[PDB]
């Protein structure tokens, strides 16, 4: 199983970015997906989480309403609005929890898609 | 199923096949328990048949009805005239005359097939 | 919440290095801490979940430890392969928010 | 020369995965118990009997999660409760200012919530997580009491069972017997203390994946029952609120205290001495700390009882370097360490007192501190001696024969 | 057959040739019945297998395909004498498919030669 | 289950008789109470199928075939039954076509098999 | 040469075997009261092994599932009337009055009152006959009527049919297949599709969907009824716009129809345009067997189960004209149907025996699919096709036109160039 991920993109300030993660080898079942990003040369900073089973979403609360994460049945979509220079980073997505829904440690990671502004 | 039980030994030898295919021979709970007795009966028929079949299987017959062997009959198990055997010596009494020797015959047959192998 | 890591800890091969996981918050007494390794430029992998456990395909050399409000990731048998960055996070089950550490660079 | 001969009738087997029943004596997919289970002992037999790579535990956990979720989907979803909750602290009695009388403008009603089901916000305060969690409530008809549940094999599968009371988890034990229907198993959720379960008779038994590793847990059933006399000393009141009528707490009856537990100090200290006798088998001192942190569910001894969810830290016990515990309860709960879904645990009127057992303990080295936090480990004690087996009567072996 | 487990093949070969209260009864009656049928059906599939090899319920059969040393082999005496052979299958376990092929091929060639002659 | 076996024998009906020959060797290889009742009929059908397979096996037993599949027997085939060469009778016909023409003589052939085997064992 | 036997080669021979019902798990679970007996659920594993170079002579007018599966309905439906209570003493000299509180109906309802061991009741003109204000039921004395239990309903439940082992079902999949003669695609399946025990006269309500096909034992013969399956469904919505009041009388408990809440006749509706389009498709397909002149006249006459369109709707049985759908004449180049309601009905044309429909409360509405038509050729100007129906057998034949039961004999012989030893 793996998280195939979209390629690189080049966006403008306040533009719209929509990256993808397609569940390769497994269905949503009970897993939950999180989106994390990494400023080049900086530590990972959280972005969001979705639970496809019950539609629960969240964010880091410093993306105040800018980010929405959607689940379509197969893939997950997260969109950025009102981009600034600080939002250029590699936006990873990962799978949270094994079967049964337990756990919170996200261990399966997509290769990492880069967005630049 | 017995047919001509007391007939002459020669008579039974012809009709061994027994016409070929004929040789084999609250409301919810009340109806259910009746079914168990019915099904328990039928499987009991099959299990008895296969054990007999496998019993022939150990011997050099494996389900061929009449089946010659390689064990010479010892002239000690209350032998009489060969003609009388197939003239008046009916099958049922022929069992009672043998009686104990069947276990001897069963044991004797087993080793002959194995030493053949 | 928030938590801070030392920016870099180094050592010679064969030593027993201990990277601290401070920044412990008031709620950090709860909220399990994990440990992530990333080869610079590659997708970060998992090392330790629920403060001491180890996944199947992870080298036995690493190990976990929790000390009061602080945490620590213990390494033995350091090799040249360990040249990477280690990030520690905690799952604040109250507000449902993962928070990541600053970043530790283990240099041989 | 050396030529092959097939030997039908062979008594060999090769263990394999399969689905099993859910036979109990009283949870709808159940069937009643077998009349006369047959335990056919086998003489002079040995096989690599494992208990950590077992294939029944993962089956059993999948069953419990399903059995849990099957009987929980149809209920009054707490989604309407997602609104700013007006509340105030309670000072009617203090003998402990956790409780908070909360009033809500409703299609104006009041209720009492614990501090662990209200989150700090920025005065007036809100529930822990409803805008980002699909909460659900439990039907008053269902009871969280632990009902025994046997696992019997289907047609063709013969469940073996180890008998040597000196059984170190994995490794062979030449005392196996076909036990087609298994012995009583009780699915009880508990952390740091396997409440009800088996107990080694000869002496404390220590079993783990691989002791030398400090990652894998320590699962111990020692010898004999220690009881845990623990109560809920609060005559609480339940009064319906119709929204489809979720239960709440209108008020309590007079006195207020904390859910004290009793452990019979002498017995507990006695048992650990035998325990530490075995722990030293594999001179350095062995000291029991009381875990480190991470989650009430794990840090504490989060044990269900009497239809309520207790979270009681063993800091009181496990304080020895060689009783009475302030066991708070929480209304909301997310079982199985889940992300998202969370229950409500509707209140029960009056008091509740309950005491059965402390038969087993979960320890994590650094033996030292306890924490289990993974209800899969709990059931690996009761299923420690059962591996489903599929019989394969064929066989092949060389022989000095030539057929034709 | 299960009781004989835990004995050497020299010992096993000889032993082989000889070889609501209502609600509880009605349900576990079916399961006991359910097991009995799978005893017979599983028996027939084996008999079908022994059929194409050239045995057909001969129990201690034989075949004219040699035991290549590529398979796990030792001195024949120890295999017969002292080696409990419930563990013998564990030796020949990942070799158990190809060997059946040789059993499968041996009969097919054997009958073809018989067909020609 | 044996239930799928029978129409498994029916899987390749239009194939040539030669084609079926090799494929034959390849072919040789309150909800509780409602759950109780369904248990009977599901079980009742299966044990019935077993009798069906035994009856044919026993019928094959009377003839010189034991339990084998591709059996042979030494009873001559008189030209009176569908005089036609062996060449085409295995390639351009079908079993459904074959037995339909034979269906006027099934019983006599079965009877002809019985004594054909029978004489063999006595004078053996 | 010699002969050789081959246990297992495919072989067929037409024969009749007793099949068994087949159902679904969730469908079985949803069985409040007895809307229709426990049935085996079938595992959704349709083998549908499509055979190649195969051809078996299907037939539909000599099929033995129809006579079989119809018999299953009769025995099952007889059990639906067994536990309920006979209405033998119920009938007495009545005092019905032509009371018309409201008029749509036109005085169809009657304010019947009986001196029971003195309560009033409502009964339509159908279920009561005048005698000589004194009246009585149509046939109580010199007859036998059994009311259905109020709890039970009469909504159809899908049923699959599976043969026992040793018998296989051949299913024809050819798109163009009039019913008789060989079928190219012969797919072998153990459990057939979702047969629906739909109870209806010439208008086939909510059955399987077909091009529109014309199927007949013999067209040249006027006697045999002509089945026509529609390729495209025609929606039919039909309502009873009156809230029925159910009054229980302790006699056992009779269920009289109390006074209606506020009176509009039950009526069915059909989209006139869609009906007109489908009928042209019918007449264009009919002309294949025949340019010519085609005329439609309404049902000629007979019993009330044939003169009109009888069907079941939510536990209530309606009799409605079809003069609004079979009045046309065609050459080479919404509609509302008045209805009547009956509670004492004798379905399946049985003398003496009949069942009393218990009242159903509220306004009754139902929607279904008009997928099949039953036409009767009249006795060389034009061939007027009046709607017939009648015999309940036909409504089964529109579904079981593509299945047969065959016995497989894996045993076989062949003269092979081989000899034994
Ligand atoms: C049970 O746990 C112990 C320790 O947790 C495991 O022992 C460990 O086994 C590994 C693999 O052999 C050892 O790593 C090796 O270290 C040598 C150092 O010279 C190196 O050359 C090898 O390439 C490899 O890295 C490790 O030292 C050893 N640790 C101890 C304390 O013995 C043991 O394998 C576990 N058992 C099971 C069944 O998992
Ligand atoms: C379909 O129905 C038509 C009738 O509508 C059948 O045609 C009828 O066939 C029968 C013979 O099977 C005829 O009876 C014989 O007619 C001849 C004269 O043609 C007469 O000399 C004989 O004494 C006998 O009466 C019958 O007359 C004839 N009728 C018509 C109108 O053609 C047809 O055979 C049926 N086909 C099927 C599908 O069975
Ligand atoms: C089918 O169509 C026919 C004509 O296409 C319809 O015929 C009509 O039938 C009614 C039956 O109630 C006739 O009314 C009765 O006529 C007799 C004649 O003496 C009279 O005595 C009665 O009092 C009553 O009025 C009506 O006259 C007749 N139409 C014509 C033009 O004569 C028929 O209703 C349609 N439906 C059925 C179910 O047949
Ligand atoms: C069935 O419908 C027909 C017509 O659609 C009804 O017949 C009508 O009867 C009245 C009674 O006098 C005549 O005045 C009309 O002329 C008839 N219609 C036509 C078109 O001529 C018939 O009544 C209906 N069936 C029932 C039972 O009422
Ligand atoms: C719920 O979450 C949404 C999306 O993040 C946010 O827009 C909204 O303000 C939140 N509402 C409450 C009551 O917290
Ligand atoms: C252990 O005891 C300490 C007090 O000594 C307490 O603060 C802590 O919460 C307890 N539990 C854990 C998980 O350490
Ligand atoms: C039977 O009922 C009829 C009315 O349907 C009545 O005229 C007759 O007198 C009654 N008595 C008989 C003859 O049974």
């Amino acid at each position: 199983v793996q998280l195939v991920q979209s390629g690189a993109e080049v966006k403008k300030p306040g533009a719209s970015v929509k990256v993808s993660c397609k569940a390769s080898g497994f269905t949503f079942g009970r897993y939950s997906f999180t989106w994390v990003r990494q400023a080049p040369g900086q530590g990972l900073e959280w972005v969001g989480v979705i639970v496809p089973l019950v539609g629960v979403t969240n964010s880091a609360k410093k993306f105040q309403g800018r980010v929405t994460i959607t689940a379509d049945t197969n893939t997950v979509y997260m969109d950025l609005s009102s981009l600034r220079s600080e939002d250029t980073a590699v936006y990873y997505c990962a799978r949270v929890g094994d079967r049964f829904g337990s756990g919170y440690a996200m261990d399966v990671w997509g290769r990492g898609a880069l967005v630049t502004v | 199923f017995l047919g001509a039980a007391g007939s002459t030994m020669g008579a039974a030898s012809m009709t061994l096949t027994v016409q070929a295919r004929n040789l084999l021979s609250q409301h919810l709970l009340k109806l259910t328990v009746w079914g168990i007795k019915q099904l328990q009966a039928r499987v009991l028929a099959v299990e008895r048949y296969l054990r007999d079949q496998q019993l022939l299987g150990i011997w050099g017959c494996s389900g061929k009805l009449i089946c010659c062997t390689n064990v010479p009959w010892n002239s000690s198990w209350s032998n009489r005239n060969l003609s009388e055997i197939w003239d008046n010596m009916t099958w049922l009494q022929w069992d009672k005359e043998i009686s104990n020797y069947t276990q001897i015959i069963y044991g004797l047959l087993e080793e002959s097939q194995n030493q053949q192998e | 919440s928030a938590l801070t890591q030392p920016p870099s800890v180094s050592g010679a091969p064969g030593e027993r290095v201990t990277i601290s996981c401070s920044g412990s918050g008031s709620n950090f007494e709860y909220s399990f801490v994990y440990w992530y390794q990333q080869v610079p430029g590659m997708a970060p992998k998992l090392l330790i979940y629920d403060n001491y456990k180890r996944p199947s395909g992870v080298s036995d050399r690493f190990s976990g430890s929790r000390s009061g409000t602080s945490a620590s990731l213990t390494i033995t048998g350091l090799q040249t392969e360990d040249e990477s960055d280690y990030y520690c996070q905690s799952y604040d089950s109250s507000l449902t928010y993962w928070v990541f550490g600053g970043g530790t660079r283990l240099t041989v | 020369n050396l030529w092959v001969t097939v030997y039908y009738g062979v008594p060999v087997w090769k263990d394999a995965e399969t689905t099993l029943f859910c036979a109990s004596d009283a949870t709808h997919a159940c069937v009643p118990t077998d009349p006369n289970p047959q335990e056919i002992h086998l003489e002079n037999v040995t096989e690599e009997f494992n208990m950590w790579k077992n294939n029944m535990v993962e089956q059993m956990h999948t069953d419990i999660i399903s059995l849990w979720d099957q009987s929980l989907k149809p209920c009054v979803k707490l989604t309407p409760l997602c609104v700013t909750l007006q509340c105030t602290n309670v000072t009617n009695n203090i003998t402990r200012g956790e409780l908070k009388n909360c009033s809500f403008n409703m299609t104006k009603v009041y209720s009492l919530f614990y501090r662990l089901d209200v989150v700090q916000i920025n005065k007036e305060y809100r529930l822990i997580n409803c805008n980002t969690s699909a909460i659900t409530q439990a039907c008053p008809k269902v009871s969280f009491e632990p009902i025994p549940i046997h696992y019997c094999a289907p047609a063709g599968f013969a469940i073996l069972k180890c008998k040597d009371k000196k059984f170190n988890g994995t490794g062979p034990c030449p005392s196996v017997s076909t036990v087609q229907c298994t012995h009583g198993i009780k699915p009880v959720v508990s952390t740091q203390l396997l409440l009800n379960g088996s107990l080694a008779e000869e002496e404390v038994m220590i079993r783990s994946e691989n002791i030398t590793n400090n990652a894998k847990n320590i699962l111990v059933q020692f010898n004999t029952p220690v009881q845990i006399n623990c109560t809920r000393p609060n005559n609480n009141t339940r009064k319906s609120i119709r929204i489809q009528a979720f239960y709440a707490t209108g008020d309590i009856i007079g006195d207020i205290r904390q859910a004290h537990c009793n452990v019979s100090k002498a017995t507990w200290n006695e048992t650990l001495g035998k325990v530490v006798k075995q722990l030293r088998k594999h001179n350095t001192i062995i000291r029991f700390a009381n875990s480190s942190g991470g989650d009430l569910e794990v840090t504490t001894h989060s044990f269900n009882c009497g239809g309520e969810f207790f979270y009681c830290n063993t800091s009181g016990l496990f304080n020895s370097t060689w009783i009475t515990l302030p066991c708070r309860i929480k209304q909301i709960i997310n079982m199985w360490q889940r992300i998202g879904q969370a229950m409500y645990a509707p209140p029960i009127q009056g008091v509740i007192r309950c005491v059965s057992n402390i038969t087993g303990l979960i320890l994590t080295r650094d033996t030292f501190r306890p924490g289990g936090g993974d209800m899969r480990d709990n059931w690996r004690s009761e299923l420690y001696k059962y591996k489903v087996v599929k019989i394969e009567p064929l066989g092949v072996a060389p022989t000095r024969c030539k057929r034709r």
